């Protein structure tokens, strides 16, 4: 009954659900970032040699640079018998909000830690801005989400690769304590009351322990029929459908705009609570944010379900073995070739008695002498003189060397290429188009195109805030993945370009030249011939 | 030797009074200075006075408190050999099985805690099962004696059977000879119901402790005794000291048989109305919290009384028994024999303090410390991990710091069936 | 997992258990059949007799295990007089088995089940019909032959024969 | 005593090229007209196809199952219908494809099925297996009685030292009937006789 | 399959430890001696102080 | 094989390096090795050859079923041509 | 796809035209492609 | 409530986090400029040979001339709806 208890139920269901795959994916993070050597027992004692003669890192590099060389971003479509410029508000809102240098690190974080580990993670969120708003006086931003197997907590009962069809999730958010400060003053928490909450409890190094703060945020999904009012809208058309839940402070307001109400309906929808909490007590309950999704958005490597157990793999996880064999392979041919005595020769000391400064290393003497004779048994008896044989290294050191080094480079082969890896990255980006989308419908203001024009319908209350007025025609566009663009102008100009690249010499490959042309940035000269194109094309009409 | 990864699990235990309990978080930083005790200001009671002419007779203001503390940490200390293959396949389930315990040991606190200070003593002469509905009726003794002190109960109250005594009262509940729909429920289920004589929370808790009978007989009151209200008092170098408000010593003529936990009645003293101050028909029960010394105890309810003339007015206010000691009141034990102890309590009267062990600071290095939710009982605890090779082993420990509080002992109460002999 | 108090805990750790149980088959519940050729011309007996030998296999391993949980018992609750005798007994029996069950913290996640012989579950039915009332649970009881599927909190009940 | 186990794969980087090879080659069905029906008889059923199976469950089910058929030899999964009002496709309601994970030991068709596709096979049973949350997911959805566990066999194995795994099972039973059944001949009144 | 129970021996709550009020019940699986049974359930005792914490 | 087998190292008589055991522990402070030659029961130490421990070696059974082990997987790991 | 398909096997006699200018009518909506679609649309139906 | 106390908290809660990355660079950019000899605490000997035969030293040279060859610089443009013009005297700035 208690919502605590049932909050931590279901994140400790979850948490030691999916245990085994964090635990791999943490040590799978920790190898290819830390050091080889995840011993928690030998960082103290006597000493041995332990080298890191890394080659598997090569090998994750150039995959993420094989996949930074490919961007990909959201692309919105019009669908099917719908206006043909059904996406331009929202593709240019998109690329508005998504061209900061957070959205795309936070990209290249996930991917890092999807081709290492095999899971990442990114975050959608809305925030109050004034200077540059998007839309409304807000903006939507991308967060970054570090360590996503240790960090984000799925629902267990999820059988997708991007978890669309999961009803809640746990992150677990960490912060210093001036972070902490600044997070109880925004969310108006209280300071002294230090959070806590579950950590990944491992054994690897004493340090990486960072005297750090911890608290955690449940979004949680409920899908239900809400009622829904029926409008009449007074500048154009008549069927425009609003829900009560957003208008409730406008509702007087709406007739006096000159709104009339037709009907009423129950349409079935769904709505994301988030709750910030901690493992004794529950800071805020059940926040509403915007959209239908929750927030964030996961990237996956190779993923699959065994036996009802999510297993997620990246790349460095079989060459582990094959790499540490390797590294102390090399340890032990190291301690061979300093911990040996050399190639010397071996003496009676009455044989080389009074000549002892002969064999020191100096060269002032042409040859060795030796004692030849004894006072008791005549002469010394001879033996050929023998040496200590040099340092080898061993034949299966060697061929093992070659074995593991063979495997490893071998086993880091992901594919022939990261095709696998981009189409994962572009599902996931479709993922964060879909949530996207939602949230823009749920705060933006989003403009309807008439064929009669952009008619923004909006209305504003008694506390002078503007409450949206969205129409259910708001799912006219659909997602794909397409390359990233800063603009809608850059967007235009590379179709431009891909139009002029196959249109042959004809007129309209003067069309595509002098709009190309057009759709150019300014200076002087090139303001000169955008002036001419304008010319041009609208003399020919 | 073939051998396998499947689990014979073999116990499922159940935390609702630890769950059910408040937890509270206060500031560590203050905590750390203010001797792990913070203060709570008690609801205030005024006095009274009618009449025309009332010169020299304004009264002052008297707000009492009291003091919630803790104890120490109940950790989970064991060492792990790396070389042992047993060990390795047993040290997840440890770490599990810890969690799980951690979880048990603190309901147990709550409930003995519940059990041991609780005032408000529910007694009957026989077994529940002895007439009809009387479970019902051992139930409604206790939510009238709530209704009758007028305690608050806005967060709502709590009754906890032991399994015997609610297996009882469904064989009670079934042996009615009809069927209607809490008969049919108490007959396909064990439940009897989930509100039961005005209690908004009815359940069941195997850790309920066993109250042992008393031996102590023919105690008398040494000494005509008056326990006053009071906030702070001076100390020897005459600094103003708090007081707590939920505890009075008495001396009694011989202090044998008594322990932790007794519950006593004093032949005289009757229970008042709280904030009418009418008398009740129920004699004034209380709980021996501390034996000290051999001829005093520590009762949890101090006694204040009405008719005492060495109270002021303000003090007075605060009066719950009426009528004092008289250096021959012949003090009744109640607990009398065996029994397993049901507990009624209002649902603001136990609460649980916690605080953090700062072992992730930089003087902590070389071990590695995380922290550790408990399941169950929403708590916190650290989780920390050295090694070592003069043994060869790795040490882990799973700390939790914490403390049961009983803030108004009067809420909580304790039922004891069949007290005869 | 063993637990202690306190902050000081040099030299008090602790070493890790786990035991463990064991579990073997027996041997197979043959059944041999000898036919000549001229026996094989109809083959009915031939498919009747595998038949037969599949249910009485079914048979013989319920037996063996209804055997083997009456011997490898621990838990009994007895009672002095019949489960006829006065009202509710078969419910008190019922009870108790959870009850002692619920006390001894045993788990029971995936599920407890009781069985009754037949003359004890005709005299629990007996006990529910003779009432006095019916109103769903004796109707049921009286019409057909069930007590109820589910009696005291366990999670199923049957009437092994 | 512990002894050493390493794990040097060959294989896998095998099926890391088969599974990109086979999806850089999408492929999807296409609904073409019959012979002497009208030239445009399948526009509708191709927009409706691509409309509700434009999604990510619908590509993430295919991905699912051609990696378990590379690796374990079958995959499968499923199609739902589902009520939706925001954005349907017709009639107020929308299909969906959803994956099924571990199709040998989840999916279980018919014994006398000579097919590959398994059109012929006339029932099969799908084993949904989920904890304690699922269950109460699955009963609130399907309007079952959470209190009472289901139960069913259980096509797991405890393989691995997972802490836990799941405990309740249940079980869809499709069966196919084909029968005669009565059909009315209306008059439409707009033109269709 | 006899049930037997040792007088003065009493159950535990296997996870609380606390001293249940019903009485011990063994049941004995093999005769092997004239003096010697062999009973299922494993009588550990609480208060042995020969037995490690673990 | 790699790990647990003894390095080579000399087989020495504790009369062939007594006195002398700290020439032999590794460090480079010595222009050679001293051995001790007299024994004064039998007179003179036995001469022989110094014995080594051989060094460990990966057996061709071993190297060959690996080899023929990996080529197997390759061969039969060809979906279609 | 199917414009594209057949464009890229029609010879550059008439169809080609034909085919470039419903390439150019079946392509996304911007505000350049917006006007190159619509100048196709006009060519198009001027043609007939 | 003093600044020069919440200043040098924050400070060394930083510092103090930052600390082993910080000693890896201070050791890498050492290493990679000075010497790649640390012998302070192998003074327990006479002098000894130390050489010192670069291979890294050509790969940190060829990277440094290859990010060198490609310049990379700020570039203004002008938002979506905006006037063409928008960025011309900022980039001119």
């Amino acid at each position: 009954e208690n919502r605590l208890e049932s909050i931590l139920s279901r994140f400790d269901a979850d948490w030691t659900a999916s245990d085994e795959a964090r635990r791999e994916a943490k040590n799978d993070l920790f190898f290819s970032r830390v050091s080889q050597w995840d011993d928690w027992l030998s960082q103290y004692t006597t000493l041995q040699y332990r080298g890191q003669f890394d080659v598997v890192r090569p090998v994750v590099r150039k995959l993420v640079s094989e996949m930074r060389q490919n961007p990909i971003d959201v692309l919105y479509r019009p669908k099917d018998g719908a206006r043909p410029d059904a996406a331009d508000v929202l593709m240019g809102m998109y690329r508005t909000d998504m061209r900061h240098n957070t959205a795309k690190i936070a990209v290249n974080i996930a991917v890092r830690e999807q081709i290492e580990a095999g899971v990442g993670a990114w975050r959608l969120v809305t925030d109050y801005e004034d200077q540059s708003p998007t839309s409304n006086n807000q903006v939507i931003r991308r967060e970054p989400i570090h360590s996503a197997c240790s960090h984000v907590i799925w629902d267990s009962n999820s059988k997708l690769m991007d978890k669309s069809d999961a009803r809640h999730c746990t992150v677990i958010h960490s912060m210093s304590q001036n972070g902490w400060e600044d997070f109880a003053e925004k969310y108006d928490l209280d300071a002294d009351d230090i959070p806590s909450f579950q950590n990944p409890n491992d054994w690897v190094f004493p340090w990486l322990t960072q005297d750090t703060i911890q608290i955690a945020e449940f979004y949680e999904v409920v899908e239900k029929k809400e009622t829904a009012f029926i409008y009449q809208d007074p500048v154009t058309g008549e069927p425009v459908s609003y829900f009560k839940r957003d208008i409730k402070d406008v509702i007087d307001d709406l007739a006096d705009s000159g709104f009339i109400k037709i009907a009423e309906r129950q349409i079935k929808r769904r709505r994301v609570y988030k709750s910030i909490i901690t493992c004794t007590a529950v800071l805020k309950d059940k926040q509403l944010i915007a959209g239908e999704h929750i927030p964030i958005v996961p990237v996956f490597g190779e993923w699959g379900f065994v036996e009802d157990k999510e297993v997620y793999e990246g790349v460095v996880r079989l060459t582990k073995d094959g790499q540490r064999l390797r590294n102390m392979i090399m340890s032990f041919n190291a301690d061979i070739v300093a911990r040996t005595p050399k190639k010397k020769p071996f003496f009676w000391p009455e044989q080389i008695a009074g000549f002892e400064h002969m064999y020191d290393g100096n060269d002032d003497y042409p040859y060795y002498l030796l004692n030849r004779t004894d006072e008791n048994s005549g002469d010394l008896p001879t033996q050929p003189l023998a040496y200590y044989e040099n340092p080898e290294v061993p034949q299966a050191n060697a061929y093992m060397l070659e074995a593991a080094t063979s495997a490893v480079k071998e086993v880091a082969t992901l594919g022939v290429e990261t095709y696998v890896f981009q189409d994962n990255l572009a599902t996931a980006m479709r993922r964060d188009g879909e949530i996207y989308q939602s949230i823009v419908n749920d705060i933006y203001d989003v403009p309807r195109n008439v064929t009669i024009l952009m008619a923004e319908v909006v209305d504003l209350a008694t506390g002078e805030k503007q409450v949206l007025n969205d129409i259910r025609g708001r799912y006219e566009c659909y997602t794909d993945v397409g390359p990233s663009f800063q603009s809608m102008k850059q967007q235009n100009r590379a179709e431009i370009l891909e139009l002029l690249g196959k249109t042959p010499q004809g007129t309209p490959e003067y069309q595509l030249l002098l709009l190309q042309y057009f759709t150019l940035l300014d200076g002087k000269g090139v303001e000169m011939m955008r002036d001419y194109a304008n010319k041009q094309l609208i003399q020919m009409g | 030797t073939l051998a396998v990864d499947e689990i014979i699990e073999t116990i499922s235990a159940i935390t609702p009074m630890a769950q059910k309990a408040k937890k509270y978080t206060p500031p560590a930083a203050s905590m750390q200075r203010s001797s792990n005790t913070i203060w709570m200001p008690v609801e205030q009671e005024s006095p009274t006075q009618e009449g025309w002419d009332l010169t020299d007779k304004a009264t002052g203001l008297l707000e009492l408190n009291v003091a919630v503390n803790m104890g120490e940490p109940d950790n989970d200390f064991f060492q792990l050999r790396a070389d042992d293959l047993r060990d390795e396949t047993a040290y997840r389930r440890r770490i599990q099985s810890a969690a799980r315990k951690l979880a048990n040991n603190v309901e147990l606190k709550v409930a003995n805690m519940a059990a041991e200070m609780g005032s408000l003593v529910i007694t009957s002469p026989d077994a529940i099962g002895t007439n009809t509905a009387d479970a019902w009726n051992f139930v409604a003794d206790a939510e009238e004696i709530m209704f009758s002190r007028e305690l608050n109960r806005d967060m709502g109250t709590s009754y906890f059977f032991n399994p015997q005594d609610y297996k009882k009262a469904g064989y009670d509940l079934t042996k009615r000879d009809i069927f209607g729909r809490i008969p049919e429920e108490a007959y396909r289920d064990g439940t009897i119901q989930r509100q039961v004589a005005g209690f908004d929370d009815v359940l069941r808790s195997p850790k309920l402790p066993v109250l042992t009978k008393s031996t102590a007989t023919g105690i008398t009151v040494s000494g005509a005794q008056s326990f006053k209200p009071v906030a702070w008092q001076l100390d020897n170098d005459g600094n103003k000291v708090n007081v707590d408000n939920r505890f009075a010593t008495v001396t009694l003529s011989a202090t044998t048989g008594m322990k932790r936990g007794d519950k006593i009645s004093f032949a005289g003293v009757k229970f008042l109305g709280q904030m009418a101050k009418n008398v009740l028909a129920q004699d004034a029960t209380f709980s021996v919290v501390r034996v000290v010394d051999g001829t005093h105890v520590e009762i949890t309810p101090k006694p204040v009384a009405l008719d005492d003339v060495s109270l002021s007015p303000e003090q007075r206010a605060y009066a719950n028994v009426n009528t004092s000691l008289a250096d021959a009141m012949a003090v009744n034990i109640l607990n009398v024999k065996d029994a397993r102890t049901n507990v009624f309590w209002a649902d603001d009267a136990i609460r649980i303090v916690s605080q953090p062990i700062p072992a992730n600071h930089e003087l902590f290095a070389g071990m590695k410390t995380t922290s550790f939710s408990i399941p169950d009982v929403g708590l916190n605890g650290i989780f920390a991990t050295q090694g070592d090779i003069s043994t060869l082993s790795g040490l882990c420990r799973i700390a939790l710091w914490y403390g049961v509080n009983a803030t108004r002992p009067e809420a909580i109460g304790v039922g004891l069936p069949g007290q005869t002999a």
